[PDB]
RNA sequence: UAUUGACGACCCCGAUUGG
């Protein structure tokens, strides 16, 4: 690694964002391929015609993650989904689903768990000292937004196959 | 659009020694933009200024991307410097105008659009040149830029961006959302008239069997009944268009007299803006009409005029005479006139 | 005057032409043989109008005040939706269109039996994939009731006063026990004397029991062993607890998956709906004192499933001289299901649209959305430019501190059968006297159709002066005051029931709204002028509290400022930018709305259009009763009491001559004594 | 054989297109 003091280590740190923003895009959209993982991660999944939950119900979330720009904003999509939750028509609506709301609520809150799911090795692409954690600190709320839109796009082509 | 301010030139004499040494140590010489200025007149090019003077009549609102947790409609709204302010996309606006004037032609022609899928829908005459194409290769493009223009339209009221993020999360419309309205609107100290601004509003979908609320179906909105709005700028590139018809000026006639026909049926309030255009809002009201045309051929010369008559009668009838000639006569057989 | 009515919705198969689903006119280009243009029309009210602005409502005790909403001119401010959404139903009536708005309904609804229905249960078990049955020593008469005066088929334990202890024992507690012949009235039953746990003994036999009251002692004793079904006590004047004798005569039956649902679905019913008065931790049912909740509520989804040796009452009728079994039971007297949900019972032509093809009138005038998937079209109409024309046209009663208290708007309840439920997709009333299980019942039943609330015709003058004043009391030429929620104890009832408002918009003010229209068709643009030129005392209604009466409105049309032209008169139109003339539509008018009455006739195969039942049921619904009677909520008494305790008069109804809620057109008025 | 008494509020956005 460089020392954090040399002096072209605001220079590699621009490096560093682009390799890590384009594996972090690959990665969440290779496991949006699989409809076994979008069930895991979000517990969306296709039952017969029907998705679980609903694509609005997709929507509806997908509209408000967009307001997390920073890890304080955790808050917001917190008060989102206790405000769902609190709803008992629209928390059964979630129904069927596997546990999708506790695993929102999880991914959204757990600073490690975006990383444990997305599972990159950032070793190859990190060069600075103390890079991973400056990184990941930085990166996770666009990590968690790339992640969650590449499901729900990818859990989209395939209801238009079983549609 | 962008524009120009604190111009500022900076000379250096690079053929003798004082100025390379300037450029290498003393930051040139100053000269002010004022005698440069005034050694020459400002040539501006042939175009037609369209300015609309409006209020909404009901509220009007374009919605915003996402829904609140108190209030599930909101207005959209953008930043301006240090400011937000409501706002209506020029896309929104020129979707409109574009609309009533495919309508109005495929009515003449008794087109239809059903059995077309929408992209073949957007590709009719006249339409097509003044709002443009989609670059489509053909064995030639059909794509070509539309020579009308329109401006984003922003709210005569504004916000700091805090106090409109006190209405995006507030929870409770009997509670912490009414500070917030009294605060955006400007009145922290009067409910009432923070209401005659914004005023939230309820909605349900009555079951047909038993009446009340059908299960899930209630929503509200925040209707901007009194957000009062700047004059909408619709900006022509009459320029733009004598190429499209190969400098024969005479044929710009007909799609002038169809953007008439558009105006005047806007001012009619046949054109709705925004959202919830058949669930009570988006209706306009249109006070003033300015049209300033610059270097216009000389046949054109009566569009300089300001009309508060919905029917345009302000403008010269003999003018409008010759438009409905001319209008007539492209009617009477609708060649794609663009075609030299 | 019941408030409501229902008018029939007509299946609608084989209905052709416009009414028929057709494809959409679409908005594309104004089309030569449709018409297009601007409809002016007016407004004004004759009863007061409530528009509660709930964004600037107010609480105290839960109790909630509205303020009448106001626009930025300080007019009130009329929403064009709650005028779309009147003008809709109203028109969704007249045109019989698909039910654009149908909510869940797919669930069985839940009823009550009557008490006499305990009389023919009887005690049962699984055991292992068997229901099995104790009717012991009694028999099983035909009707399924305990025969030629036999004792009831379970002893009765007493529990929560003249305990027969060993502790009290529990509902899992097999048991040997001495019994007594008790008689009571009609009937007769076995008193429990002493019990033992069944491994131990039970020692001597006891002699002569006390008269305990009417329960009167035989001296008639007798041993027996099984299961005390104890529940719990679930009605104030319980005494006693149910056991059930194994020691004697029985029958059993296969479990059918039938039995299974029903229980399933039953428990499952008891256990969701209390479930808010369990979880704030209420003991027992607030409709009642003392009760603390029936067992099988409060119980865990293994009471849910139908598991070996759990127990039963069972609802069995000897037919054929064959012991067969309908229902399992867990109380006497049980809440039950209807075997039909709802949704159903609805013709699928009815239901709301769900593709692009079948979109009925309404729905392509007014527009739609697909509930299920993708699937909209933008409505051919837009309602706007509302104004009020008069300028204090708020009645304020006097003072803005003031504010009026306003009935109970109670929720409401189809599960009242004879109400909501129709003998035939025609929507013919239920027949009177019938039991309730007669409802939701057979799939060639239907539903009563489109609910409307008719004009409260005939009010007397001045109903609406001085509004604070508890006038309720009096019956002001024969009419009580009934939207003021009355005084009780001399004070205001402001309870977590009812809203109160600080005005409303006065009687005969004026609005103006237009109608923008596109693409109409001859026959639907018939339909909509037709609603809009009805004769004298016709009146839409509007806004809230129409149970009350508020709301009804006049609309009429401006015909001078009305332009309405076919698609070739509006290329005459854009093809000049001088002006030119317009078409008298007035001269068409008539016409239009005789284009459209005559596709009413055709499609519907009557002999006029004027007897069409939804269009009678509907004109009788615009001009309101008319034998005089007073329009009001059910209630056991004439006067209007403070209490409101409307639901007794559904009791009596219920023992007495069981009233269905009359056909619309037939303007039958409910006696005040149902008996 | 039909008696036992009187209370209680509800819905909180839903469906779809996402290039």
């Amino acid at each position: 690694p460089l020392p954090t003091n040399h002096p072209t280590q605001d220079y590699a740190r621009l490096i560093e964002k682009a390799a890590w923003r384009e594996a972090i895009q690959n990665k969440a959209l290779a496991l949006a391929s699989s409809r076994a993982k979008r069930e895991e991660i979000l517990g969306i999944k296709i039952m017969g015609k029907d998705s679980q939950p609903t694509m609005t119900q997709l929507g509806g979330f997908r509209s408000v993650l967009k307001r997390l720009h920073s890890r304080n904003n955790r808050d917001i999509v917190t008060g989102y989904l206790t405000a769902l939750e609190q709803v008992s028509n629209r928390k059964e609506k979630w129904s069927n689903t596997s546990q999708g709301l506790t695993k929102i609520r999880n991914l959204v809150t757990q600073e490690n768990l975006i990383w444990n799911h997305l599972d990159i090795d950032f070793s190859p692409l990190t060069i600075t000292q103390n890079g991973v954690n400056q990184l990941k600190s930085e990166l996770w709320a666009e990590a968690v937004r790339t992640l969650v839109d590449a499901i729900i796009r990818g859990h989209k082509r395939d209801l238009e196959k079983a549609q | 659009r962008i524009k120009l301010d604190d111009l500022k030139l900076k000379s250096f004499a690079l053929d003798k020694p004082e100025g390379i040494f300037s450029a290498l140590l003393d930051q040139g010489k100053k000269l002010d933009w004022n005698q440069l200025k005034a050694n020459v007149t400002y040539q501006s090019p042939p175009y037609l200024g369209i300015s609309i003077t409006w209020n909404p009549k009901d509220p009007v609102m374009v919605k915003a991307e996402g829904d609140g947790l108190a209030i599930d409609i909101l207005p959209l709204v953008s930043q301006v410097g240090s400011d937000v302010r409501f706002v209506i996309p020029g896309s929104s606006i020129k979707g409109i105008l574009r609309t009533q004037a495919e309508r109005i032609i495929r009515t003449i022609c008794q087109s239809n659009g059903s059995e077309k899928n929408f992209l073949e829908q957007l590709r009719i005459n006249l339409v097509n040149e003044l709002f443009g194409s989609a670059s489509l290769s053909q064995k030639i493009d059909l794509g070509k830029i539309g020579a009308l223009a329109v401006n984003d339209c922003f709210s005569s009221l504004s916000m700091t961006p805090d106090q409109w993020k006190a209405v995006e999360n507030a929870t409770e419309m009997t509670g912490n959302l009414q500070p917030a309205l009294k605060q955006a609107t400007g009145y922290p100290n009067n409910i009432s008239q923070a209401y005659k601004v914004l005023q939230p509003a309820m909605h349900v979908a009555v079951d047909r069997w038993t009446g009340g609320a059908a299960e899930g179906m209630l929503y509200s909105v925040l209707e901007p009944i009194g957000v009062t709005w700047e004059p909408i700028q619709v900006h022509l590139d009459i320029a733009r268009l004598k190429n499209y018809y190969h400098g024969k000026e005479e044929k710009l006639k007909p799609a002038i007299a169809l953007l008439l026909l558009v105006l005047r049926d806007l001012a009619n309030k046949k054109i709705p803006v925004g959202y919830g255009t058949n669930r009570g809002m988006g209706t306009i009201t249109v006070s003033q009409i300015t049209l300033n045309g610059k270097a216009l051929p000389t046949e054109l010369e009566p569009l300089n005029k300001t009309m508060t008559c919905p029917n345009l009668t302000d403008l010269d009838e003999a003018f409008r005479q010759d438009l409905s000639t001319a209008w007539k006569e492209w009617i009477a057989d609708p060649i794609d006139l663009c075609q030299q | 005057h019941n408030p409501y009515n229902f008018v029939p919705a007509l299946p609608r198969d084989g209905i052709t032409g416009d009414l028929g689903d057709c494809a959409p006119a679409g908005h594309s280009y104004y089309h030569g043989d449709k018409y297009s243009g601007r409809i002016a029309v007016k407004l004004t009210t004759v009863t007061p109008l409530l528009i509660p602005d709930a964004s600037k409502e107010e609480i105290n005790n839960n109790h909630k005040t509205y303020p009448v909403r106001i626009g930025k001119d300080g007019k009130p401010y009329l929403p064009p939706t709650s005028i779309k959404g009147m003008l809709r139903s109203a028109y969704e009536a007249v045109t019989n269109s698909r039910l654009a708005v149908f909510e869940d309904h797919d669930s069985r609804l839940a009823y009550r039996m009557p008490a006499t229905m305990g009389l023919q249960m009887v005690p049962a078990r699984i055991e292992g994939d068997n229901i099995v049955l104790y009717p012991g020593t009694s028999r099983i008469g035909n009707n399924g009731r305990p025969a030629n005066n036999d004792p009831m088929y379970a002893a009765w334990l007493p529990y929560y006063q003249n305990r027969i202890a060993y502790q009290m024992a529990e509902h899992g507690d097999h048991v040997r026990f001495w019994a007594e012949r008790y008689t009571r009235g009609n009937f007769c039953y076995w008193r429990v004397r002493q019990i033992a746990r069944h491994n131990q003994n039970l020692g001597n036999r006891p002699e002569r029991g006390r008269n305990y009251g009417q329960h009167h002692s035989t001296g008639v004793i007798e041993q027996f062993e099984g299961f005390v079904y104890k529940t719990n006590k679930n009605i104030g004047n319980k005494h006693d607890e149910r056991v059930f004798i194994i020691d004697r005569e029985s029958i059993e039956i296969p479990l059918s998956r039938d039995l299974r649902r029903k229980w399933r679905e039953l428990i499952t019913s008891y256990q969701e709906i209390h479930k808010k008065e369990v979880d704030r931790g209420d003991t027992g049912p607030s409709a009642v004192n003392g009760a603390v909740w029936s067992r099988q509520i409060i119980a865990d989804e293994s009471e849910r499933n139908l598991s070996d040796g759990t127990l039963c009452y069972a609802h069995v009728k000897k037919e054929d001289g064959q012991y067969k079994i309908l229902n399992l039971y867990p109380v006497m007297i049980t809440r039950g299901l209807y075997e039909i949900a709802p949704v159903d019972l609805l013709d699928e032509t009815l239901k709301p649209a769900t593709d692009k093809k079948q979109l009925s009138p309404a729905d392509r005038v007014f527009g739609w959305v697909n509930q299920r998937g993708n699937g909209c079209y933008k409505g051919q109409l837009r309602i706007h430019s509302v104004t009020c024309q008069h300028d204090d046209a708020i009645d304020d009663f006097g003072n803005q501190n003031f504010s009026v208290p306003l009935a109970i708007l109670g929720q409401p309840k189809p599960e009242q059968a004879r109400f909501y439920c129709a003998d035939d997709r025609k929507g013919i009333p239920l027949e009177d006297g019938y039991d309730r299980d007669d409802g939701y019942s057979d799939s060639e039943q239907g539903l009563r159709g489109r609910k409307v609330y008719p004009h409260h015709k005939g009010l007397p003058n001045g109903y609406w002066s001085n509004p604070t004043e508890d006038r309720s009391q009096q019956a002001i030429q024969g009419h009580y005051q009934e939207y003021r929620r009355p005084k009780k104890d001399g004070l205001e009832q402001r309870d977590d029931q009812n809203r109160s408002v600080k005005g409303w918009v006065k009687p005969l003010t004026e609005f103006t709204f237009e109608i923008d229209v596109t693409n109409l068709s001859e026959v639907e643009l018939g339909a909509l002028l037709w609603l809009l030129t009805l004769p004298d005392l016709h009146f839409h209604r509007l806004g809230g509290g129409k149970p009350l009466g508020f709301g009804s409105v006049r609309l009429d049309i401006d015909p001078d400022k009305t332009d309405l032209r076919n698609g070739a008169g509006w290329r005459d139109y854009y093809g000049s930018l001088l002006e030119t003339s317009q078409p008298d539509f007035t001269t068409l008018i008539s016409q239009w709305i005789n284009a459209f009455q005559t596709a009413v006739k055709e499609e519907y195969g009557s002999s006029s259009f004027d007897q069409v039942t939804f269009i009678k049921a509907s004109g009788q619904s615009l001009q309101g009763f008319h034998d005089n009677a007073s329009i009001h909520y059910p209630r056991s008494t004439p006067e209007p009491k403070p209490d409101g305790e409307a639901f007794k008069w559904f009791v009596a109804n219920e023992k007495g001559r069981r009233l269905a809620l009359p056909a619309l057109e037939k303007s039958q008025s409910f006696p005040i004594k149902p008996s």
